[PDB]
């Protein structure tokens, strides 16, 4: 049951956390330190609960947010697999399925090295279940997707795989035995005992990625770092719509008509046999990988699509419905570009004036979009991809709009002119994204190492039997140095009151507080800016005015790019440029997606400097409806979460650089807003012993010697730090 | 706020047990602040005839004060003491003073044992600008190529004085691990008030011991920790042969004053540029010059002078320990077995074998100056066999 | 080799008399003198501000790039050279075009005046400098693809093609993105400029020793803060075993040295009937006898008045108070007998000891017949006549007088002998053909 040595008196602090949340079917919220082996904590009891068929049933789904750390989950549990294996004697059967289908897919050299995921998987599925489903037999055109047919053979058969594999592990099996990550996964979902994949993949309302069978008997799912659920769920149902998209769609309108015109009865009587079968008994035509190229369920919590074949009986008639839609939709676009308008169910009502038959052909469209292409089975998917966007949209507008939100954003965001207007359909109820989750599941546990206010689980608007505050001791001398700055000499103004471009007199001493941090602190630092143009504003005075003149002389600097390609470059450098004779401080952005998937180690990355209040500051009026609805839920929330949204991202970013529990961390706080907000947002285990013991308005020049006093002591005398042997009560 | 808060720090620490006996326990905590790490020795195996390499970071880190007016002033002054106390303890060795300054490395004093040459070099090293950045790669380059030509029957250790800065040097010093791991050369650094992970990985990949400077007292401790010839990695050597026993010469043996001076550019010996009258004599060159218990340049063997250097470590290993009791077994007439006094600060120091009573000033005098209990004498040598 | 013998006049003064007194050749001079300092003494001109410069100078190349309109050309590297020592192809076009294209001095500012500020499009010299660095980053792009682990460019891409989104997350900039078009253009180039300066490590990391492993992710990464690996393991009884046998040998042979043994047992044997104890009986009787005799101190009142035993006690005092007849003035020809041999023969003799130590060295291994090289077995033969002849005229120059000569030649014949010892001992191990 892997106690395995001194485990910084925590598994016992989490032992009863399982036994309360699982034996009593507790939904459950965990605080966790950032320096706590996040599965070594959790899975060691979870896999202990795996064998404990405590009545009969123990499922496991797990998700996290980044595919390298997904494999890092897998990585040491293989020894945990091996750990008790020798100890309990023999070895029982197991499976943990890393189910990737986005990147890791194809072993054919013609298909593989084209860069993006979705379009190339469209080429794959167009080849498999659109070319070799339409043109079944053949030699040349039919292409050699041979191990799909090997899946046919061993899907008729019964093998038994070994333990947990990875994306690449099956690819050598792809070049030997393990077949397709999708198929070699569909057959393994049949008897899966543990699934790990992305937090995003479950939470796709666009294509409803139903992972298991809907079996809520004991559906046992585990959640780590589940911080920005809104930024998942609302963005999971967020619908962007380009004018360039529509005109391309306008161009393949009559393009598809030419396919209709050239086909007289060949694909048309194929429809006629089965469109009659659509009327007679409703059944989807395909159960294979075609559904992957298909909106599984745009609006999942519905009863059924009972009266399909909506007010539309023919195909060009159905095509005219989109002519009735799109051409009206640009009429619902182009005039509307003068005023931002937030009217979600009023739009569909005024649409009902314009659309002749509504609310059934709005909801029964995206399949009849697809199915009238399914009798074709011709059009390449990336060509058809901006169209599937559209029949997704009014389908979403058809069903869930009165609780949700329509926003129209034509004006200046990377367009200085009006050259690309856009609108968006957001949802608002991440609850209603996670209510079907909860109804499909048993009682499933969030763990977030940043979540200090427990009051934001009712921002998820849900119920909780178990929600406490995890308190761990530190006989490791001192876990960390949290250091709120508040300079008095250079007069702290670190919140953007006079904003990131309103004055540079604020900015005259962020270099000073950094270079001295650079001068003292060795061994690589990853700091967090607010945004890319903020970052662009950050270094804007830094070149022309004299700033780097000692900064490059002390360590070096790793610019992270708006483009993720060049952003991954310095990364290749930073893991290297620290581990050689160079400190090489990396420079980065909190809210940007450089802030996940890393888990910095004492090897490289052991200090973080705050820069400003880490709040949104960018997207207009996505607030107000989201604001007023929680004001329709709890009514004093303007002040409230608009603190915590910064805070929930802060230690999400900031509290990262320690892994085990001796790994160090200098998480200083250059901030003007600290009085309650930083204190509310910091962990109750972390405000208590460490944050502002007697160090609040710590001018950097004074705070210089603090880290000096910190590290110099903390570097030496380590042997014994909270050593546990046998069980001696202690009772916390 | 802070005008009170600046003095909330002072007010309580000023305050103590009031009424009577004030500012008393504050002095007791200062004595309770004392008594840091004693020895924690007891080792075996290796440590013999070291060949040390002083490596000095000369950088802009020296300009910070932090202990002294210069960090070299913290460094350089006690190195002379470290030189002298080394030559006190370990005369069977020699030390390479190599200085890094401006991204290069200057082997300042060669690998040798002549103390005055080393000390005046430090006295020359006073007015060093320490311009430029540290480069260890140039330092290890000298360290390789010099010790490359040393035998494998030599102890191969390097003492780096690093100012904790960026290790500013190219050319895959991470690959100098396998260079020097194979070369069986040990490398020990201590960081000046901070840590370098790569250098910390270097020493932990070495077997050399890394530390961080805490204070000037603490600076002395690790020097003192590295005075002793440490048990380095196994499979270095066993033996070292043609240890030349010399002769002193009086130059008055048979022919009284037949030579006005025994250094006239033809005599066997007379190595260094100075006049001499005959004091010494080596076996193999038959080299007569100024007396030196080290080695020579023509016979090229080791001028061993046994009572000095074959005596120094010859009792530096075989030590034992005492014990402490606060009790009162009043052995003597409330006396000490050594100095014969009493204060009774409950540290009645009893030997492990002969079990004799000592004080701190008798324990320190053993454990720093005498290095053995003489109570074992009269107790070992009488039944010895 | 010749700049070595000219810049150093002391070694040249050593190198003179091998040509002046014709001791050895230059071929023999560089055959047995240097041989080690080819790595040590030549370690100055190669390093020179740490060559294979990757991360030493790169910290200081940007702050020290400009003092003034002509603040350049310090020494060798001064402030321009290691800029060339990193960029390969930029260094190539330099000798191609300086001063082949323009004036050499007019290169150092005009090529670096406009490239320093924002952007350099005035001439194809700085333009091809500017145009290649985009290809360099394009070239640097391909190398980062080959590593491809712990790189969330992979992990980010899986979440944006899937809904066809995160193009709005790019296109959502606040704060007046309408009418400036200045620093938007500028800063990304400075982003690009310092990423060049960042990849200038990468542009010089290949210079180190080509530095390649490119990271196949090594799928273990076992978080080991626990475990107690405890890297060093001494104390498996190594000097415990020495102490058990050497003090045992210091027990059974306690100081078998010069006076340390031979006087020791000889007087222990003189103690004689000590196991018989008849001498010890009389001892313990004499312990009991003068037991009382000390304490009374009437016998030890007058154990002083023997002026009979004062005169002899005064005598060897006065005898050792005046030693006489031992050449009080022992020097006073030594100044002439210093400056004449310490003009050449201090260095001349040193010519031997740079060689004769190696002459001891090859014979220090020769009967093993391993270090038996033709390079060495005739180097035995080579310098043998090259030294033992060239001393004979310095020997014969000082036998101008007789007792002025015969004192010092008692001490020089070792040089003749240690030569002939080696030669004499050479055939004690008779070498075959
Ligand atoms: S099915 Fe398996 S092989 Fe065939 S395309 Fe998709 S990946 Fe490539
Ligand atoms: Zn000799
Ligand atoms: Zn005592
Ligand atoms: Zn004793």
């Amino acid at each position: 049951y892997f106690p395995y040595d001194y485990i910084y008196p925590e598994q016992f602090s989490y032992m009863r956390e399982l036994k309360r949340t699982l034996d009593a079917k507790g939904h459950g919220v965990l605080e966790m330190p950032s320096g706590t082996g996040k599965t070594v904590s959790l899975l060691a009891l979870i896999m202990a609960y795996q064998r404990a068929y405590p009545l009969e049933v123990t499922k496991l789904i797990y998700c996290s947010r980044t595919v390298p750390e997904i494999e890092k989950v897998i990585e040491e549990l293989r020894k945990l697999l091996n750990f008790y294996e020798k100890q309990e004697g023999e070895k029982l059967p197991f499976l943990g399925l890393a189910l990737s289908s986005r990147k890791n897919l194809c072993i054919h050299p013609e298909v593989t090295p084209l860069r993006f995921g979705k379009d190339v998987d469209g080429k794959c599925h167009s080849l498999t279940a659109s070319y070799v489903r339409a043109q079944y037999q053949h030699d040349t055109s039919l292409p050699h997707c041979r191990f799909y047919e090997e899946f046919d053979a061993h899907g008729r058969e019964v093998p038994l795989p070994a333990g947990i594999y990875n994306l690449d592990d099956l690819k050598a099996l792809g070049r030997r035995q393990g077949w397709c990550p999708y198929f070699l996964a569909r057959y393994s979902i049949l008897h899966a005992n543990v699934v790990v994949y992305s937090y995003h993949y479950l939470l796709d309302p666009k294509i409803a990625d139903l992972v298991s069978k809907e079996l809520a008997r004991k559906a046992v799912v585990v959640f780590d770092e589940a911080h920005n659920i809104d930024n998942v769920c609302i963005d999971s149902m967020s619908v962007n719509l380009t004018r360039r998209t529509l005109d391309r769609c306008q161009g393949n309108l009559e393009t598809l008509q030419k396919t209709v015109l050239r086909i007289k009865e060949t694909d048309e009587q194929r429809l006629r046999d089965e469109y009659r079968r659509l009327v007679e008994g409703l059944r989807e035509a395909s159960a294979a990988r075609e559904t992957d190229a298909h909106l599984a369920n745009p609006v999942l919590p519905d009863e059924v699509l009972q009266e399909a074949v909506p007010g539309s009986i023919r195909t060009a008639e159905h095509f005219l419905g989109f002519l009735r839609r799109l051409l009206e939709y640009v009429k619902w676009r182009l005039r509307v570009q003068h005023v931002v308008q937030e009217s979600p169910p009023a739009f569909l009502s005024g649409l009902a004036q314009r659309v002749c038959i509504q609310r059934k052909p709005l909801r029964f469209c995206a399949e009849r979009l697809r199915s009238l292409l399914h009798t074709l089975e011709i059009t390449d998917l990336a060509d058809f991809s901006p169209l599937t966007l559209l029949a997704n949209f009014a389908t979403l507008v058809s069903t869930y709009a009165k609780g949700f939100t329509i926003i129209i954003e034509p004006f200046d965001d990377r367009t200085p002119t009006i050259a690309n207007p856009i609108l968006h359909f957001s949802c608002m109820d991440a609850s209603l994204a996670i209510k079907p989750v909860f109804e499909r599941f048993q009682s499933v546990i969030i763990t977030s190492g940043t979540l200090s206010p427990l009051d934001i689980y009712p921002k998820i608007l849900d119920f909780h039997p178990v929600t406490m505050a995890t308190f761990t001791m530190t006989l490791a001398r001192v876990c960390l140095c949290p250091m709120i700055i508040g300079r008095g000499n250079d007069q702290v103004a670190i919140s953007s009151k006079f904003e990131t471009r309103e004055d540079i007199a604020v900015i005259r001493n962020y270099g000073n507080l950094l270079l001295e941090m650079s001068a003292v602190v060795p061994d690589g630092i990853v700091a967090f800016f607010t945004s890319y143009q903020y970052m662009e504003s950050t270094v804007a005075s830094w070149y022309e005015q004299g700033i780097l003149e000692n900064i490059q002389r002390n360590k070096l600097l790793f610019i992270e790019t708006q483009d993720g390609a060049e952003t991954s470059v310095a990364l290749e450098k930073y893991q290297e440029a620290c581990e050689n004779g160079r400190g090489a401080i990396l420079l980065s952005v909190a809210r940007g997606k450089v802030s996940e998937g890393i888990d910095f180690v004492h090897h490289y990355g052991r200090a973080v400097i705050m820069f400003g209040v880490p709040y949104v500051y960018t997207q207009s009026r996505i607030l107000k409806a989201r604001l007023e609805y929680l004001r329709d839920q709890f009514q004093i929330r303007e002040n409230d979460f608009l603190t915590f949204d910064a805070m929930r991202h802060a230690a999400q970013c900031v509290g990262r650089a320690i892994r085990g529990k001796t790994d160090y961390g200098l998480m200083v706080f250059a901030d003007k807003r600290f009085a309650r907000g930083d204190k509310r947002g910091k962990l109750p285990r972390w405000i208590q012993e460490h944050l502002t013991d007697a160090n609040l308005n710590l001018t950097v020049d004074e705070g210089v010697q603090v880290a000096k006093y910190f590290l110099r002591q903390m570097a030496q005398p380590f042997h014994r730090e909270d050593q546990l042997g046998l069980s001696l009560l202690s009772l916390e | 706020r802070w005008e009170g808060g600046y003095e909330r720090t002072w007010e309580i620490l000023k305050e103590d047990e009031s009424g009577s006996l004030k500012a008393t326990i504050e002095d007791i905590l200062f004595k309770a602040k004392r008594k840091r790490v004693f020895e924690h020795h007891g080792q075996v195996r290796l440590g013999m005839m070291r060949h040390l390499y002083v490596v000095v970071d000369g950088s802009r880190t020296m300009e910070d004060q932090d202990l002294k007016p210069n960090r070299l002033t913290c460094t350089l002054k006690l190195l002379e003491y470290f030189v002298e106390e080394y030559f006190d303890q370990n005369p069977i060795s020699q030390i390479g003073i190599i200085v890094t300054k401006s991204k290069r490395a200057e082997k300042l004093t060669e690998l040798s044992g002549n103390p005055r040459k080393h000390i005046t070099s430090l006295k020359k090293a006073v007015d060093m600008t320490c311009h430029g950045e540290p480069s260890l790669y140039n330092s290890l380059s000298i360290a390789m190529q010099t010790l490359k030509h040393m035998p494998g029957h030599t102890s191969r250790e390097v003492l780096i004085i690093f100012s904790s800065l960026t290790t500013c040097d190219p050319s895959n010093i991470y690959d100098l691990i396998k260079t020097l791991k194979a070369a069986k050369i040990r490398v020990s650094v201590i960081g000046l008030s901070a840590e370098v992970r790569v250098c910390t990985v270097l020493a932990r990949e070495t077997g050399g011991t890394y530390h961080v400077i805490l204070d000037e007292s603490h600076y002395k401790e690790l020097l003192t920790h590295h005075v002793s010839p440490p048990p380095a990695s196994s499979s270095s050597e066993c033996s070292l042969i043609r240890m030349g026993f010399p002769q002193h010469t009086i130059a008055s043996l048979s022919d009284q004053d037949a030579k006005p001076s025994f250094s006239m550019a033809h005599l066997d010996g007379n190595t260094e540029p100075g006049l001499t009258l005959g004091g010494y004599f080596c076996p193999q060159c038959r080299a007569k010059y100024c007396e030196l218990p080290v080695e020579c340049k023509i016979c090229g063997l080791t001028l061993v002078s046994a009572p000095h250097l074959a005596r120094s470590y010859h009792h530096l290993f075989p030590l034992d320990a005492f014990q402490e009791i606060p009790l009162e077994e009043y052995n003597g007439e409330r006396f000490c077995y050594g100095c014969q006094g009493e204060l009774k600060d409950q540290h009645v120091y009893v030997c492990a074998v002969c079990q004799n009573v000592f004080c701190v000033d008798c324990d320190v005098f053993v454990h720093d100056s005498l290095h053995c209990c003489p109570g074992c004498i009269h107790k070992i040598p009488a039944p010895s066999g | 080799k010749n700049r070595m013998l000219q810049e150093d006049p002391v070694l040249f003064q050593l190198y003179k008399d091998l040509v002046v007194s014709q001791v050895i050749s230059a071929e023999e001079f560089w055959a047995n003198r240097l041989n080690v300092n080819a790595t040590d003494s030549s370690s100055t001109s190669n390093h020179k501000q740490d060559v294979g410069i990757s991360a030493a100078f790169l910290a200081d190349v940007r702050p020290q790039t400009d003092g003034c309109n002509g603040l350049r050309y310090n020494l060798t590297s001064d402030i321009i050279e290691s800029i060339f020592r990193t960029y390969p192809a930029v260094k190539m076009k330099y000798a191609e075009n300086v001063p082949h294209n323009m004036t050499e001095k007019e290169f150092w500012t005009r090529f670096f005046q406009s490239h320093y500020f924002h952007r350099d499009r005035l001439n194809t010299g700085s333009k091809d400098l500017f145009a290649e660095c985009a290809k360099i980053d394009e070239k640097g792009l391909k190398t980062m693809v080959s590593l491809g682990v712990k790189n969330p460019l992979l992990d980010l891409t899986a979440l944006e093609d899937k809904p066809l989104d995160e193009g709005y997350g790019i296109s959502s900039v606040p704060s007046a993105s309408n009418s400036k078009s200045i620093k938007e253009n500028s800063n990304a180039a400075i982003i690009k400029r310092f990423n060049h300066h960042s990849a200038m490590v990468l542009a010089a990391g290949l210079r180190k020793q080509e530095a390649q492993n490119e990271q196949t992710s090594e799928p273990s990464n076992m978080d080991g803060n626990s475990g107690d690996a405890d890297c060093f393991q001494p104390a498996v009884k190594r000097a415990k075993l020495q102490e058990s046998i050497e003090y045992e040998d210091l027990g059974k042979n306690n100081s078998v040295k010069t006076i340390a043994l031979n006087l020791k047992k000889s007087d222990r044997y003189y103690h004689g009937p000590t196991p018989i104890q008849s001498l010890q009986y009389a001892t313990s009787q004499d312990i009991i006898n003068s037991f009382q005799s000390i304490r009374q101190e009437m016998e030890a009142y007058t154990p002083k008045l023997t002026q009979v035993l004062s005169s002899s006690a005064a005598s060897s005092t006065i005898t050792a108070l005046s030693p006489g007849g031992a050449l009080m003035q022992g020097g006073t020809q030594q100044a002439i007998n210093q400056m004449v041999p310490n003009d050449i023969q201090s260095e001349l003799k040193h010519l031997y000891v740079a060689v004769g130590e190696l002459l001891r060295h090859f014979w220090s291994c020769f009967p093993v017949n391993t270090p038996f090289l033709e390079e060495k077995v005739v180097k035995m033969k080579s310098n043998l006549e090259r030294f033992q002849v060239t001393k004979l005229c310095p020997f014969q120059e000082k036998i101008r007088r007789q007792y002025l000569s015969t004192n010092l030649v008692s001490h020089i014949e070792e040089m003749l002998q240690t030569a002939y010892n080696k030669l004499h001992t050479w055939q004690s191990r008779r070498l075959m053909k």
